[PDB]
RNA sequence: CGAAGGAUUUGGUGGAU
């Protein structure tokens, strides 16, 4: 066993997450009225995942 | 005026940097890469054609360069000067493709392969002071087939891989070549036997390999190849190249390349049989220009990158499985670097004022994190990713 | 531009230690000059680069830009031990007599270091001195009472009274070699620059200013003052025989080159 | 899927998606179900191909009423994303027509797949 | 960090100017516990940072200064916002100032015949231009390159100012640099002409006509490269010399070329004809030429330690000078 | 009032134009400056100017 | 959005006439709905003329 | 909007994280609410050093008294820690930031917030809040098996687990729970556990 | 042609006029 391997098996290990781009949340304010605070933020984060 | 709420406000107050230090971290930036241009590698010995091929050896500091000029160019790599170690003329004979090889048993043992549009194969050894020392060349002429001459037609594409013989547990170098009809030819590096063939339906368009350790010294050899159509057939080189596993790539149409990357491969070979690591991705080139990746670990890819319009005519990861770096001979600056697991395209490099050209081959160092390209005007520029 | 980053022969003239850069890692690799090694010590970091180079009577010392100083067994082809400075600027020269150490800083800082002991004496910067690119020890009986420091222009200072002695007008570009040819004539050059001047220690005087055809890299002396080899940046060897016997500006009598069969 | 038929076998697509490539490249290539139905109002078509992964299938359901009529022969694909990079596009394509053109380069292979289409119809 | 200066704000704002060693200048509301802004980099670390910055007594100017040689003012503009000023403080904006030279000049040439400027190189890859009267006005040379970091240290250059504003008039060699990149005073930019070498040599002389329309290149290799400054095109190229040329010369008539080289020699050319006039080997290697047009004399800096006045007309030696102790490192004619 | 090796030059802080400079060079360099109205103070070496 | 809707309004046509087992629920045509009111959304956000930005006039500066 | 000008991210750094303090202060669920949405955001926009991270654990948990607010905190909290990867993306939490943490979120919490099939990406933290236990509570070690067994772990997360309960073994006394999370690790993936022991003894 | 993009417009300051 050698360090290097632990070093690709951290790398192997990490995941891909969804980016935040220019478009994201803009359709955000579409539906901003009469909308509860935490379906708000469940939304924000569905758009983030 | 002379845990706790307020300590986020505090912490601001300390620092007015806000961004992580990426020295520390071990994973490149998904977005930014930090990329600088060195000196050219053929700018002491020019060449007088395309660089088909290239190649960096797996330890010592050298880089392989070959084209239908029929000579074996080989520079030593500093970065800085890149002067040239040796060079061998063959009469005769175009390289479309070269490559290095070292035993992984006897580590030793060094050997070139160079290949064209030709019946028979050259190989050159380089152990002891072949390399450099010797006055003359050592070198052999692979033309026997062992009864299968109809099924190949030509040399030109061909790859080295290691083939354990499990019943004895012995470790030597295959070479994999491509028939007329879906055939796969492998011939034993060293004797040149025949060992076995393998057929898929359809036109044969591009292969590669992939190891799977099995235990301590013990690991089997795959073969994948793939059809024009996207069928992808896996044989298992170590059981007489039977199949042991078909799919098919989710929208492929016009297939033309297939790679492996994140663990061994030809352009991260092992030293030894204890560094031998599965590859994690997969990457399918097209003529429309895209390329699906899928991740090893029907399938459904992870993204299918789109970025380039036109027909794939190189796929290759970085030595860790890091970037994957997609290019394209049909137009000028057609290359792009894409960040893993993100799958998202770099956007920093390349610029329009990067100096590319018709890009024909491509090559990452198995150290160093030097990325070497070659255009159709023979140059082959040289670049470090300073984050290795 | 030379593949080879530095070098330097040991005392006895047997064996070469050069420095070279594989892909981006600098490796330090030793030959034996009478008559091949294939083992090299690799630096693991990029950044990591060798400044200085040192024989020792078989271990070579090494300055690095880190700001530590390694000291090298060849036959062991390990790291024995790394001198470490307090700063981190890089080690523009190191210099040796017996146990004494004495390396300066891009900070302009001295320090003294034995090598038996692996302790750090005594670190001190003296006024006047606003680069230092160049130390030397004056030969002195077996113990260091003065130094030649040089940076574009060249000084001597002493090391109990931490100052400056005595003060050379020297080359217009940054001094290169500071080697000292005998007792009071020593020998100085610099970058880009084809001429070699002779400064008596005691005297302060240009004795002679030697000239070589072109650019000089790398400076050779035998014995006491007999000849002075000179390797030019075009490639040539210029010898200098007899240098310190019209007198002011003397040029080389003896010229070699190597050229293949080919041409 | 069983609603899409005939659905052409392994062997039969590549051929298809094989003669896609070439029309597109010569403009003799009408792309998407809508273009594709105003070819057999003008009488145009040489055959259309159709992607039987389309959700919900039914809105290129009406080109087989319309080809039957016509006599203009017409196949299904397994897969839309296939058809859409086959056709040149980066958009899948579930519907797709070869225009008629008896001065084409490419006339010889489009006969062919024409002729194959009629046997499996 | 470590703290080199320290200022407050006298204009009825409670604001703390922090300078630090490392190039930086922090701005801190004392009322509102808070940083207003940071600016990075005003002075170089090398030269010590920020070695003092004051704020104007009951103003919104904050003077700098550092060992980089440079004086700059930087202005807070008034608050954008109608209410809560306080809060919306605009950033410092710079307003002016004055700098020089970073290292010692490597090169100078007077500009004009006036003698209103002067053109100066320095170790630190800049060329500036300082006047010499009172306005004591100093301009850093553009290096925005024209289209059809800092360039190399300047071992040589030449001017001329018979077509100034016409094309370009200055012509500057490079350390270990196989090119020579020409200049506009005009413009006050960096020109659209390259001149090569040609023989794969580093550009060691450079030299103008006075008409201004030919440019003469001496290479490390010995070949003379002669380009036209208007198209920057390669005209004629006189190989003679082996060695490195460390001078060329043109008279005021444009008819005879003078040479001189590290082999020793002295090249005497016809400009017009192009025909060898005559070759004259001194005792020792030459270093530099200055080339006096009016008396058609020209000095030779030789390696013996003595400069020789030869007269290009009758080509012989007319004076030899002896006396200097060591390398003669410039001369000029009076 | 800034130093400038042996000399001292005094500008305009409204256009930065020069104004005076030092008539003569001291013996030694400037350690450090004081200005005062009409009256600078230079310091240099043991002496002060 | 008469290109738009005509175009979904044949999607859900070509549903409704050619089903064996629609359900009467009409969620096709619900989902192109969506999409042709999202497709408005966007749309009747754009700002034809361009938006003016904040002026900063570096107004001349003299000492007092 | 400011996504690809990382510059301008890093001034704007300063001013949102300063309005999501004073946000989280104020005792209103929806303000608190709102600032966790910001830092959830900013988090993933532009990495953060883990002490800026650390310290807004520190904010968030300091007021979290709302019900809706500690559903939204929790969520919060994971996603900051997935943003960070560097050295230390799963260290222990600190003494004060783990004590905090089971205060505002008992054990049963968490496993109930692991027990939801739609749970997020919580590896990192939860390998974090793992090597916290072992330190500082003794009498949690069972419930670190129940959190293993929920949710499935890197494999260098879980080499840097086993690495910890080595130093256990010889530290603390041997417990019945202690052997049997070995014996968990014995279970799956019996190779690794022999790599960590061949490492450390 | 081409080392970490190219074109057009524009505010302010500094220097001459």
């Amino acid at each position: 066993e050698d360090e290097e391997d632990i070093a690709l098996e951290f790398i192997n290990g990490e995941k891909k997450d969804k980016l935040v781009n220019m478009n994201s949340f803009t359709s955000m304010f579409d539906n901003i009225q009469n909308v509860q605070m935490d379906t708000f933020f469940d939304r924000v984060m569905k758009v983030l995942t | 005026d002379e845990g706790d709420i307020n300590a986020l406000t505090k912490i601001l107050s300390t620092t007015y940097n806000y961004k992580d230090t990426l020295s520390n971290s071990k994973l490149l930036p998904p977005k930014k890469l930090d990329i600088v241009r060195l000196k050219d590698a053929n700018a002491s010995h020019p060449s007088h054609s395309a660089i088909q091929s290239l190649s960096f050896h797996p330890s010592k500091p050298l880089l392989l360069t070959g084209g239908y000029d029929k000579t074996l160019r080989i520079y030593h790599i500093d970065g800085k000067t890149n002067h040239l170690v040796t060079s061998l003329h063959l009469v005769g004979s175009p390289i479309q493709t070269c490559t290095f090889y070292t035993s992984l048993s006897n580590q030793n043992q060094q050997n070139i392969f160079t290949a064209g549009r030709r019946r028979y194969m050259h190989s050159w050894d380089l152990s002891l002071e072949n390399l450099t020392h010797s006055q003359t060349a050592k070198i052999e002429k692979f033309s026997r087939l062992y009864g299968h001459e109809s099924t190949q037609r030509s040399f030109e594409n061909f790859k080295v891989a290691h083939l354990q013989n499990s019943q004895t547990n012995s470790v030597h170098g295959i070479v994999l070549l491509q028939g007329n009809n879906g055939w796969i030819n492998i011939l034993h590096s060293t004797s040149g036997l025949w060992l076995m063939g393998c057929k898929i339906e359809g036109v044969i368009t591009d292969f590669c390999i992939d190891y799977q350790p099995i235990s301590r010294g013990k690991f089997r050899t795959i073969l994948i190849a793939v059809n024009a159509y996207g069928e992808v057939w896996e044989f298992d080189l170590n059981k007489n190249g039977h199949v042991i596993r078909r799919w098919k790539d989710q929208g492929g149409v016009g297939i033309t390349k297939i790679q492996v990357g994140g663990g061994t491969t030809t352009t991260c070979p092992a030293l030894q049989i204890s560094k031998i690591k599965q590859n994690r991705w997969l990457a399918v080139g097209s003529e429309s220009g895209f390329v699906n990746l899928y991740d090893r670990n029907t399938p459904t890819p992870v993204a299918a990158l789109d970025q380039l319009t036109t027909t794939i005519s190189n796929l290759q990861f970085s030595p860790d499985g890091q970037i994957l770096c997609m290019a394209s001979r049909a137009v000028k600056d057609a290359l792009r670097l894409v960040h893993l697991p993100s799958c998202s395209v770099f956007s920093n490099w390349p610029t329009s004022g990067t100096p590319l050209g018709k890009v024909t081959s491509v090559a990452f160092s198995p150290s160093g994190g030097l990325l070497a390209v070659g255009n159709e005007q023979g140059k082959v520029r040289l670049w470090k990713l300073n984050h290795y | 531009d030379s593949p080879v980053l530095q070098s330097a022969y040991d005392p006895s003239g047997q064996y070469l230690c050069y420095v070279t850069v594989a892909l981006d890692k600098q490796r330090v690799g030793v030959q034996p000059t009478q008559r091949w090694n294939e083992n090299f010590l690799y630096l693991e970091d990029s950044k990591l680069k060798v400044t200085c180079l040192k024989w020792v009577n078989v271990a070579i010392i090494l300055g690095m830009n880190n700001g530590e100083i390694w000291l090298y067994s060849v036959l062991a082809n390990e790291v024995t031990y790394k001198f470490t400075t307090g700063n981190s600027y890089e080690i523009k020269d190191i210099d040796l007599m017996g146990n004494q150490l004495w390396c300066i800083d891009s900070s302009d800082a001295f320090y003294q270091f034995d090598l038996l002991q692996f302790k750090l004496l005594q670190h001190f910067r003296i006024n006047n001195c606003v680069q230092l690119n160049k130390l030397t020890i004056v030969p002195a009986g077996d113990s260091v009472a003065q130094l030649l420091v040089a940076s574009h222009s060249i000084s001597l200072i002493d090391i109990e009274e931490k100052k400056v002695v005595m003060t050379f007008p020297g080359h217009v570009s940054p001094v290169s070699t500071l080697q000292v040819i005998t007792n009071e004539f020593f020998i100085s050059g610099a970058e880009g620059d084809r001429f070699l001047n002779v400064y008596d220690i005691h005297s302060g005087m240009t004795k002679c200013v030697l000239v070589a055809e072109s650019d000089i890299k790398e400076l050779s002396h035998s014995g006491q003052a007999d000849s002075i080899a000179v390797t030019t940046e075009d490639g040539s060897l210029e010898i200098f025989v007899d240098p310190l016997v019209g007198n002011k500006s003397k040029k080389s009598s003896k010229k070699i080159q190597i050229v293949s069969k080919d041409g | 899927n069983p609603k899409a038929f005939p659905l052409a076998d392994a062997a039969l697509t590549q051929q298809i998606l094989d003669v896609v490539q070439q029309a597109a490249n010569l403009r003799q290539l009408k792309k998407g179900a809508n273009e594709a139905t105003k070819t057999l109002n003008r009488g145009i078509s040489e055959f259309i191909i159709m992607a039987a992964d389309c959700e919900p299938i039914e809105i290129l359901l009406h080109l087989p009423l319309l080809c039957e009529d016509k006599n203009v022969p017409y196949v299904f694909v397994p897969s839309r994303v296939a058809l859409g990079r086959a056709c040149g596009v980066s958009r899948p394509v579930i519907a797709a027509s070869i225009t008629t053109n008896d001065a084409s380069a490419i006339k010889t292979q489009i006969y062919a797949v024409k002729d194959k289409i009629e046997t499996l119809l | 960090s470590r703290i080199s200066s320290l200022s407050f704000r006298t204009d009825g704002s409670s604001h703390l100017s922090v300078g630090t060693s490392s190039g930086d200048l922090i701005f801190y509301d004392l009322d509102r516990r808070s940083r207003i802004h940071v600016l990075k980099n005003i002075h170089r670390e090398s030269y010590g940072g920020v070695t003092q910055a004051t704020f104007l007594n009951g103003q919104p100017i904050i003077v700098t200064s550092g060992g980089d040689n440079s004086l700059k003012e930087y202005v807070f503009d008034p608050s954008l916002s109608q209410g809560s000023g306080d809060v919306v403080v605009q950033p410092p904006r710079y307003l002016r100032s004055r700098g020089g030279h970073s290292q010692p000049p490597s090169y100078i040439a007077f500009a004009d015949s006036q003698s209103h400027f002067m053109l100066s190189a320095s170790k630190d890859r800049s060329l500036w231009s300082f006047s010499l009267r009172k306005d004591a006005q100093s301009q850093e040379m553009s290096q925005r390159l024209h289209k059809k970091s800092k360039f190399p240290e300047i071992v040589a250059l030449a001017i001329e100012n018979a077509r100034i504003g016409e094309w370009e008039n200055i012509i500057t060699a490079h350390k270990d640099e196989k090119f020579a990149r020409t200049w506009d005073m005009r413009n006050k930019r960096v020109g659209r002409w390259t001149f090569d070498t040609t023989d794969d040599g580093f550009v060691k002389s450079v030299a103008m006509s006075q008409c201004g329309n030919f440019g003469f290149i001496g290479s490390s290799n010995g070949s003379i490269t002669i380009y036209n400054m208007q198209s920057g095109i390669l005209r004629k190229k006189y190989k003679l010399h082996k060695r490195a040329v460390t001078g060329i010369s043109l008279d005021g008539m444009n008819r005879k070329m003078v040479s001189c080289g590290l082999d020793g020699i002295v090249g005497f050319y016809d400009f017009n004809k192009s025909t060898l006039l005559g070759k004259l080997k001194l005792d020792a290697p030459i270093t530099a030429m200055v080339y006096h047009r009016s008396s058609d004399l020209f000095a030779l800096a030789l390696d013996d330690l003595s400069i020789v006045v030869i007269d290009a007309v009758t080509q012989r030696v007319v004076r030899q000078l002896w006396g200097h102790s060591n390398r003669i490192t410039a001369f000029d004619f009076s | 009032v800034t130093c400038v090796g042996k000399t001292f030059q005094i500008y305009d802080a409204n256009t930065l134009h020069l104004l005076f400079v030092s008539e003569k060079e001291t013996p030694s360099s400037i350690v450090a400056l004081s200005a005062h109205f009409h009256y600078v103070y230079a310091a240099y070496e043991n002496k002060v100017g | 959005i008469a290109r738009v809707l005509a175009a979904k309004a044949a999607v859900s046509l070509r549903y409704d006439a050619l089903a064996e087992d629609r359900d009467d629920s009409g969620d096709i045509g619900l989902e192109s709905r969506a999409k042709v009111e999202n497709r408005l959304s966007q749309l009747e956000g754009r700002d034809l003329r361009t938006t003016p930005k904040v002026v900063r006039e570096a107004k001349k500066v003299e000492m007092t | 909007f400011n996504s690809n000008n990382d510059e301008k991210l890093n001034q704007l750094v300063p001013i949102l994280l300063e309005i999501s303090a004073k946000l989280l202060a104020s005792k209103s669920k929806d303000c608190q609410i709102a600032a966790h949405t910001i830092l959830v955001v900013f988090a993933t926009a532009l990495p953060l050093k883990k002490t800026i991270i650390l310290a807004a654990m520190e904010t968030i948990l300091s007021n979290l008294d709302a019900k809706e607010a500690k559903h939204s905190a929790l969520l919060t909290i994971c996603k900051l820690f997935q943003t960070l990867k560097g050295q230390g993306n799963v260290d222990q939490l600190p003494s004060k930031i783990f004590k905090l943490f089971d205060s505002k979120f008992d054990t049963v919490s968490i496993l109930t917030f692991l027990d939801k099939e739609d749970k997020p990406v919580c590896d990192k933290f939860i390998t974090s809040y793992t090597r916290s236990i072992a330190r500082y509570d003794r009498s949690k070690l069972n419930i670190i098996l129940s959190l293993l067994k929920k949710i499935r772990l890197e494999r260098y997360e879980v080499r840097l687990i086993i690495t910890d309960l080595i130093y256990l073994s010889e530290i603390l006394e041997d417990k019945s729970q202690l052997v049997e999370l070995f014996e968990y690790f014995i279970s799956i993936n019996e190779d690794l556990v022999l790599k960590c022991l061949k490492s450390l003894g």
